[PDB]
């Protein structure tokens, strides 16, 4: 009648976290299957409000994450709510890489009722020093974004007063990925801000603003002057990245038979440069295009 | 020892916990969950669910449907109120035979916030007055008063 | 994102470990994206290829073939960076190379794709460093000391009126 489920909770025992390791790594490879019976659930239940083992939780958590969750016993598998006290207490915590790494979890994380008051929980963990808990917000709320908007609603806006505060690039760059993603205008206003600045500025987040003037001029357009006035400052154009994509914007923007020229140059040069060949390839296939 | 402190415990149901946890007090919301803390005595080391009897939280406790070993029920002792419905809740505890593996302690608290009841009014009143396969002396705190508690529970893990 | 799956690739027809980023489907997204890897598609060398829009990027490090994959355009240099750069990781992370030694340091393994690159961003350098931001931290530990210790403090005058009382 007995099963091997109890061998490995006399293994946890028996080493402590130690063991349980080895018992994540088989219950994982079991999870990896689909596979497993419950009741284990039982002893991490009981043990894990009380315990630390930070990594375990690591592991314990990811797997929670991978796995499902709304989990035939709901939804939730019930507790959802009452552990998470715990945890949005490390959430809370202090300890900011702790919270941070939650939170990288977190943005991996969806589950509701626990969010709710973390909503106010995040909200202060963003007032954190730390611009790597900070970013992981930014992750979190495109998480958001989509799952549930809403139950934040007041967001864009906040975020973009929160650009003013903000100064610390690696945000920034995030901040805008999503900032346009809930709304373009923001970043617009900002845009028109910034037109002068920009070429002071690290390229990635300089980026992203390509992407998003695109779509909208096919729809509409009438906007140019202020546009151009930078854009020729963007007739600078020097990464490899940048120039890359500078002169591929061009033509997107552009077919003049100066704005030919423009581009043309930019590539034999480029290429002229150049030495992986796979990516001279492909300049001829939009050459190809052309 | 698996002690249990039930009652919704948001009230300070966890200030009492939190008291005697740092010395602190209710810095959290309200807390319906398990709050946990091991405390060492005989070395037995006392694990603690301070958990709200709000809603869910009292309707589900299965997986803690397990085998007691320690009773703290902490108390509004404003509350003279539940305590009958309580009363009427409680039965199925008694109607639990887990819930007969422990010498414990009812714990009146929140004395100095408001009032409280006589020690045999409220005794009565729970239904506590009819135990005895599990003993019952009985202890009187507070929230910002409790003493003596100890000897409450002397006998009870030396039971 | 910039990428929806990293994984890392042994010869075998398969792809020695990988984590989706983001879960629907089954693995035949993935699991068809393994097969057709394993296939090669008994194409000769190159250590790119692209087909149907959708780059396959693969460096091959030894019997060993890191893989990217992506659809829609990138800038390159950064990326063979990555490749690399996997390539100057590992034996870091998970121990040298054998896939053992990464099948004990899988968490480890999956923790640097996270860390090292957030949805097809270049996080950081400095592998020790990125040791640092968890399960190795600072914060948590100057709390706890003084911390643990006034609640012990409060403890042990506890234990006292426990003792006595």
């Amino acid at each position: 009648e007995p099963p091997s489920e109890i061998s490995l909770k006399n293994d946890l025992e028996k080493g402590d976290v130690k063991s349980k390791t080895e018992a994540l790594k088989k219950v994982i490879i079991m999870i990896l299957n689909g596979e497993k019976l419950p009741g284990l659930l039982m002893t991490i239940i009981r043990f894990v409000l009380p315990l630390q083992d930070h990594t375990i939780k690591k592991l314990l958590l990811v797997f929670w994450e991978i796995v499902p969750k709304t989990t035939p016993d709901g939804r939730l598998l019930h507790e959802m709510i009452l552990v998470c006290d715990a945890y949005r207490k490390d959430l809370q915590h202090p300890n900011e890489f702790i919270r941070g790494s939650t939170l990288r979890f977190l943005c991996k994380l969806k589950e509701a009722e626990l969010l709710e008051p973390l909503m106010p929980a995040i909200r202060a963990c963003l007032e954190h020093r730390h611009s790597y808990v900070r970013r992981n917000a930014v992750l979190a709320i495109y998480t958001i974004y989509r799952n549930f908007e809403h139950l934040i609603p007041d967001a864009p806006e906040l975020i973009h007063d929160f650009l003013v505060n903000e100064k610390d690039a690696s945000c920034k760059r995030n901040a805008f990925m999503m900032l346009i993603h809930a709304d373009q205008d923001r970043a617009l206003d900002y845009l028109s801000t910034c037109i002068d600045q920009v070429q002071t500025f690290g390229d990635i987040l300089q980026l992203v603003i390509v992407e998003l003037i695109y779509k909208v001029c096919h729809a509409n357009p009438s906007e140019r002057a202020r546009f151009i006035r930078c854009i020729y400052n963007l007739l600078q154009s020097s990464s490899p990245a940048v120039k890359y994509e500078a002169a591929g914007t061009l033509v997107t923007l552009s077919s003049a038979p100066t704005a030919i020229k423009a581009a043309a140059q930019c590539y034999i040069d480029l290429i002229i440069k150049e030495s992986d060949n796979n990516v001279k390839l492909i300049v001829l296939d939009r050459l190809v295009e052309l | 020892m698996r002690i249990l402190m039930v009652g919704l415990d948001g009230a300070g149901k966890t200030t009492v916990l939190y008291k005697l946890k740092l010395g602190e007090v209710i810095t959290t919301i309200p807390t319906i969950g398990f709050n946990v803390e091991t405390v060492q005595y005989k070395n037995i080391s006392f694990t603690v669910w301070d958990v709200g009897g709000q809603d869910r939280i009292r309707s589900l406790w299965r997986h803690y449907y397990r085998n007691t070993e320690g009773v703290i029920f902490v108390v509004d002792s404003n509350d003279r109120s539940r305590i009958g419905e309580a009363r009427e809740v409680m039965q199925r505890m008694l109607n639990e035979d887990e819930l007969r593996n422990a010498a414990w302690l009812v714990f009146a608290n929140k004395q100095d916030l408001p009032e409280a009841m006589s020690a045999a009014e409220i005794t009565e009143k729970l239904g506590l007055h009819s135990i005895r396969n599990r003993p019952w002396f009985i202890q009187a705190t507070c929230a910002t008063s409790g003493e003596g508690l100890y000897e409450g529970l002397e006998w009870l893990s030396n039971s | 994102m910039v990428l929806l799956a990293a994984a890392v690739c042994t010869k075998a027809g398969k792809a020695i470990v990988s984590r989706q980023f983001v879960e629907m489907t089954r693995t035949r997204i993935e699991g068809l994206l393994a097969a057709f890897p394993k296939l090669m598609n008994t194409g000769k060398q190159h250590t790119f290829v692209e087909t149907e829009s959708v780059r396959y990027v693969y460096q091959p490090m030894e019997k060993l073939y890191m893989v990217l994959i992506t659809t829609k355009n990138s800038n390159i240099l950064e990326d063979l960076e990555t490749l690399r750069l996997f390539s100057r990781v590992i034996p870091e992370y998970c121990r040298a190379l054998e896939e053992n030694e990464i099948s004990e340091h899988c968490f480890d393994l999956i923790f640097a794709f996270d860390e090292i690159v957030a949805l097809g961003y270049r996080e950081n350098v400095n592998l020790a460093q990125i040791r640092t931001f968890t399960e190795m931290d600072s914060h948590e530990e100057k709390v706890f000391r003084a911390v643990r210790e006034t609640q012990e403090r409060e403890a042990k005058a506890e234990m006292r009126r426990k003792a006595k009382e």
